[PDB]
């Protein structure tokens, strides 16, 4: 399947002309016959993509509705529904109970559903981001004469002519070219035209000058080339067939959830069970021991939690839209925080993606230009006489404009007509030089001889604006071997000097280094002509030397580079502060690709890579240790070669890579070793070579602005802003909320156990249930939903940007620790909260504890109007039950008591509340007054006694709980205050999140 | 799962839920203490009393006549036990829910209490403390009747406690 396309590509650039004909069936200058373009048709197919098989339908929106927590509440919605269906054998209550408590379960699962399946139905597309270009017609050459063809038709072997603006139809064997250039973006990412002629320039089939590529275009000149392959079959078909066809997989996030669920259900079983059991010890049936069994689902199964989790990431993928980070996915929140290795992409990413000037040689010394976007840096020099001279001439011996109407855009922003070297000048006057316009006109150009290819440099004649002159200036530039073969004298500061052997090697020595840079070097020079010889009207022949071309004076020399994104050299800091691997992966030279890593922090001060050590050393590589560089570059062409084993040690040898020259699936072999190690890559990129990898990446990341349409379909994130910084927010966006997640998990459990032990207690005991089913609906339903969702708020207990990422494999969301606590320690003492609340108000009726013991079948037993309280009164079937559900009432308000101290205590899991401050979150503390106050209107509101059998409580009533809720208060308090002073033991081992 | 270390885990829930079943009883042998012997501390709940019926669906004692309300004096130990007054087509019972210091207050169809009781001292003060026919033409059909009490003090709850105050039965005597 997948596995091949991953591999590079094997040609026939070598072969010959003739040869290639043989193979094909094709003639070179007539071009395949009619009747045998055809057959190829047949026998091949078509020249067309196979359609991007990408299309979830939109029953997807099925697909939330199962993963494995709503399995959990349909299957418990499930339980429900039977236990109902069995409670059909008699007249029974649950048309309130157990029908209502089903249904809510499928509805939690429906709406949570819905808003999840929301989300998230933003997003998507990649298949109609690459349709987005799509081709048309081809000529070709059938029987000696040429036509237009439904692309489709064309077949391997038939001949096909391609001129300037033309896209490449089909893979190409380019048997005939005139000053035919293309773009090979597609391929490499980079722009500039590149040659097309017959001979084979290279080995690499990529690199040759032979082939031309589909999804390419002819830029400028004519071709022709024979269709080496077609549709699926060429190296472009081959990628776009790898992408979209891709499984996307499960986030951490959602493993963990999933590991969770798995967690709950084993508990909600065990007891489950084991309630069946006991039952059937006491004097329970079949009929009896199964029911509860069943029972025993909700008490167990969180029904507010999914909803709580959801909004949990709602709320924070807000924040993060304030912060110009769109999240696409819900789930996208968290994952952010656990990487541990970025793949990123150079140019249009960590670079701007914008050629620009360099340096500058002149006055014997080199001298370094601003190069950034900002322009942050400083100003080399103003003062000499020679910068001016040779402002002069990259201003005047220069062609390119700048395009009309953006006076608005700065200088290094706007789009100029012109090839880039012309550009670069352009702009690098314009900015500190004034107008370039300016000085052409005050400066006319007389006469120029354009940029020849044979005299490899480019001059004109100017009127001198100087008005007591207004003589002729002449000023040239090109090849710096050139240029000075043409001088005399160089103006060193103001004045002329000879140019002796001497300066001829200083220069020699600048030009070796500038060189050295990667960067491309022109030379300059000018001439003050003689007037005598060169009249005010003078005719100058650009044809032939009328005027003098040698004895000039060499002015200086102008270099070059290339940078990145302002925040980029920091982003990569942070990242790598985070204790994140950063590593370079473009389809750029090695030159470029390593001089750019050094500047953004990619590579450090001090690394080295055997050949940087080679060479200082003196000493040949094989000599070198290998060990001994941290730091390492390797080439596509390398990287070919070597095998999967290789790339492992290599990564796992260097903490500082960078491979360049590198192709999409080279990309995406990197990040597959990466991952085979088992680490998190986020992939970051702008490039349609990118998709591959952006697509592979556990995240992949791209660039809004610059970004291919490619690049943005593939990806989870998008940039808007082209901010790379950004991405550092992203990864603190990933940690915050994992912790807080727990602490909501641990509040909402919490208050499961006072939810179960009534329902035990009552069939153990024998005494009248102190709890009901709905009651519990409007805890985890309503009270409990503010407080859990508010613990999103929360901060940081300790710097979190320094801590390790987390063992996605050790280290869980929920762990056992967290259930201990909830269940074993602080939910008990929730339960006998509620419970004495339970004995108080029976207690005040008429009804002591004692008596209570196995009351339930006479205080049930609605036949018995009769039952006598401790008292000796006779209390009614209803009356009775009035109590009840009183009791049902304050038993529901002890909880939301205990729940406030829940809430504290589950702010912080290290801190105590005096540190952290319990109080800087607003939204917790709305949670306990907004849940107090719903609990209040549940028991005061008339019809609540009806509706959801809720009765009003005395204010004696709402203290009960009371001692219980400031025991937890301090329980926990003085527990983490063990806990911080003995990291290493116990305490923390055991309950520690 | 730990090695060796299990006592600081079995130690541990020991002297903690230990100090937690302790807490809790210590809570409750507290409220215990403020409460009455003889009377609970609210008699809202039982307001009205409740009509309940034996059906299913003495001496030391002192002679008495039909009268006002017997005041036996507080209800406190002080004295020793408050003495109490004495006392086909089936034959059901009706009885009036006690309720501690209660007073109740006096001074067709198909076919088909004594103040000197009151108030009722409860179980405490008084243990052998006794509270106070369908002779019907037809025969060998289920028959729906109601029997309600009435007073000032009494009073129905239609929609809920069905017994407030009030039976519901349905008799049938096959003969």
């Amino acid at each position: 399947l997948e596995n091949m396309k991953k591999e590079m590509e094997i040609n026939d650039h070598q072969l010959s002309v003739a040869e290639l004909e043989q193979k094909y069936q094709t003639s070179a200058t007539k071009g395949l016959s009619a009747s045998l373009a055809a057959e190829l048709l047949l026998r091949d197919g078509p020249n067309a993509l196979r359609p991007p098989r990408g299309t979830p339908e939109y029953v997807k929106f099925a697909r939330q509705l199962a993963g494995g927590l709503q399995c959990l509440m349909w299957v418990a919605a499930a339980i429900c529904l039977i236990a109902f269906a069995i409670q059909a054998s008699e007249g029974d209550l649950t048309t309130d109970d157990n029908l209502y408590l089903a249904l809510a379960l499928i509805a939690v699962v429906v709406v949570t559903g819905c808003f999840g399946y929301y989300q998230e139905f933003k997003s998507t597309n990649i298949i109609a981001s690459f349709k987005n270009l799509v081709p048309q017609q081809a000529t070709v050459i059938r029987d000696g004469d040429k036509f237009q063809i439904n692309a489709d038709q064309l077949v391997v072997g038939d001949l096909v002519e391609m001129k300037g603006g033309d896209r490449v139809p089909a893979d190409i064997r380019i048997l005939q070219a005139q000053g035919r250039k293309v773009d090979n973006s597609s391929l490499t990412g980079e722009s500039e035209p590149q040659t097309r002629s017959p001979e084979c320039t290279h080995e690499s089939p990529l690199e040759t000058r032979n082939i031309a590529f589909f999804s390419t275009m002819c830029l400028e000149g004519t071709a022709q080339g024979l269709v080496v392959n077609t549709g699926d079959r060429t190296i472009i078909g081959r990628i776009a067939s790898l992408a979209s066809g891709v499984e996307n997989e499960k986030t951490p996030i959602a493993i963990e959830i999933e590991h969770f669920v798995d967690i709950i259900a084993g508990l909600a079983i065990l007891f489950g069970a084991t309630f069946f059991i006991v039952a059937m010890c006491i004097g329970y049936t079949f009929l009896r021991a199964m029911v509860f069994f069943m029972a025993i689902v909700v008490a167990y199964v969180p029904e507010g939690l999914l909803a709580t989790v959801t909004v949990c990431l709602s709320l924070t993928a807000k924040r993060l839209a304030s912060k110009n980070c769109v999240v696409k996915n819900l789930e996208a929140v968290e994952t952010l925080g656990s990487t541990s290795v970025i793949c990123s992409d150079k140019t249009g990413t960590l670079t701007q993606n914008r050629m620009t000037v360099s340096h500058l040689w002149f006055d014997n010394h080199i001298h370094s230009a601003d190069t950034t976007e900002d322009q942050s840096g400083q100003t080399f020099d103003q003062s000499s006489e020679t910068w001016r001279a040779l402002c002069r001439v990259l201003t005047l011996c220069n062609r390119a404009a700048f395009k009309s109407g953006q006076d608005a855009v700065p200088v290094p922003k706007r789009i100029v007509i012109g090839d880039a070297s012309e550009t670069a000048l352009l702009k690098f006057s314009e900015l500190t030089l004034g107008n370039a316009m300016g000085y052409r006109e005050r400066f006319p150009k007389v006469c120029e001889i354009p940029f020849n290819s044979t005299n490899k440099f480019q001059l004109s004649i100017h009127t001198l604006e100087d008005p007591r002159d207004p003589r002729h200036v002449l000023v040239m530039k090109g090849a710096p071997e050139r240029v000075l073969e043409r001088c005399s004298s160089i103006l060193i500061k103001g004045q002329e000097l000879p140019l002796d052997e001497q300066w001829r090697e200083a220069f020699q020595t600048a030009y070796l280094s500038l060189g050295g840079l990667g960067e491309r070097v022109l030379g300059f020079c000018q001439l003050y002509l003689s007037e005598k010889d060169y009249p005010p009207g003078y005719a100058f022949d650009v044809e032939a030397m009328n005027f003098p071309t040698s004895g000039l004076s060499f002015a200086g020399l102008v270099s070059m580079i290339d940078p990145p994104r302002a925040t980029v050299p920091d982003a990569v800091l942070k990242c790598r502060t985070a204790g994140i691997r950063v590593i370079m992966v473009t389809g750029d030279h090695p030159i470029t690709a390593k001089a750019i890593a050094a500047s953004v922090g990619i590579i450090s001060e001090g690394s080295e890579t055997v050949e940087d050590i080679a060479a200082r050393l003196r000493v040949p590589v094989d000599q070198v240790n290998r060990k001994d560089a941290r730091a390492c570059v390797i080439n596509g062409m390398q990287l070919k070669d070597m095998d999967p084993s290789e790339l492992v040690e290599a990564l796992r040898t260097h903490p500082e890579m960078v491979f360049a020259r590198t192709s999409p699936q080279q990309k995406l072999v990197i990040v597959e070793s990466c991952q085979r190690l088992g680490a998190i890559v986020a992939v970051t990129g702008d490039g349609v070579n990118d998709s591959p990898a952006l697509k592979k990446a556990d995240i992949g990341v791209a660039m809004g602005i610059a970004g291919s349409d490619a690049a943005k379909n593939a990806a989870d994130m998008i940039l808007l802003d082209d901010n790379f910084a950004s991405i550092v927010t992203g990864v603190e966006q990933g940690r915050l909320i994992f912790d807080n997640l727990k602490k909501s998990i641990a509040y909402t459990l919490t208050k499961n156990i006072p939810e179960l032990t009534p329902y035990l207690i009552y069939i153990t005991v024998s005494v009248p249930l102190p709890l009901g089913c709905i009651t519990i609906l409007f805890i985890e339903l309503c009270t409990d939903i503010f407080p859990s969702v508010s613990l999103a708020y929360e901060k940081a207990e300790s710097d979190i940007m320094h801590l390790r990422p987390r063992n996605p494999k050790r280290d869980r969301l929920v762990n056992e620790p967290l259930a201990a606590y909830s269940y074993f320690q602080i939910g008990a003492i929730q339960s006998f909260a509620g419970f004495t609340d339970y004995f108080t108000a029976m207690a005040q009726e008429g009804w002591f504890p004692l008596l209570c013991v196995g009351l339930r079948p006479q205080w049930e037993n609605h036949h018995l109007q009769d039952l006598q309280d401790s008292y000796g009164q006779e209390w009614t079937f209803g009356q009775r039950l009035y109590q009840q559900y009183t009791c049902y009432t304050v038993f529901f308000i002890s909880i939301e008591m205990c729940q406030i101290a829940d809430v504290l205590i589950r702010k912080t899991r290290r801190l105590s509340a005096f540190q952290q401050g319990f109080f800087r979150n607003r939204i917790l503390v709305i949670a306990i007054v907004f849940q107090v106050c719903i609990g209040c209107f549940l028991c005061y509101c008339p019809g609540m006694p009806n509706i959801f059998n809720f009765m009003p409580i005395r204010f004696q009533w709402w203290l009960v709980p009371m001692p219980f809720g400031l025991l937890i208060f301090v329980y926990d308090e003085i527990r983490k205050l063990g806990v911080r002073c003995c990291p290493g033991s116990w305490w923390d081992q055991e309950l520690y999140y | 799962r730990t090695l060796s270390r299990w006592v600081w885990i079995s130690l541990y829930y020991v002297a903690f839920y230990v100090v937690m079943s302790g807490i809790f009883a210590l809570c409750i042998y507290v409220l215990m203490r403020t409460i009455d012997p003889y009377t609970p501390d609210y008699q809202d709940q039982l307001k009205s009393p409740g009509v309940t019926l034996r059906p299913d669906v003495q001496e030391g004692s002192i002679n008495c006549t039909s009268e006002k309300y017997f005041f036996q004096e507080s209800f406190l130990a002080p004295n020793h036990t408050k003495f109490s007054c004495k006392f086909g087509k089936p034959c059901f019972i009706i009885k009036m829910n006690r309720i501690v210091k209660f007073l109740p207050g006096n001074s067709d169809g198909p076919p088909l209490y004594s103040l000197h009781y009151f108030p009722y001292y409860g179980k405490k003060a008084q243990p052998h403390y006794s509270n106070p026919k369908l002779l019907n033409v037809p025969r060998n059909r289920d028959v729906v009747i109601v029997c309600k009490i009435l007073a000032e003090h009494v009073s129905f709850d239609n929609p809920h406690d069905p017994y407030e105050g009030k039976v519901e039965f349905k008799l049938k005597i096959q003969k």
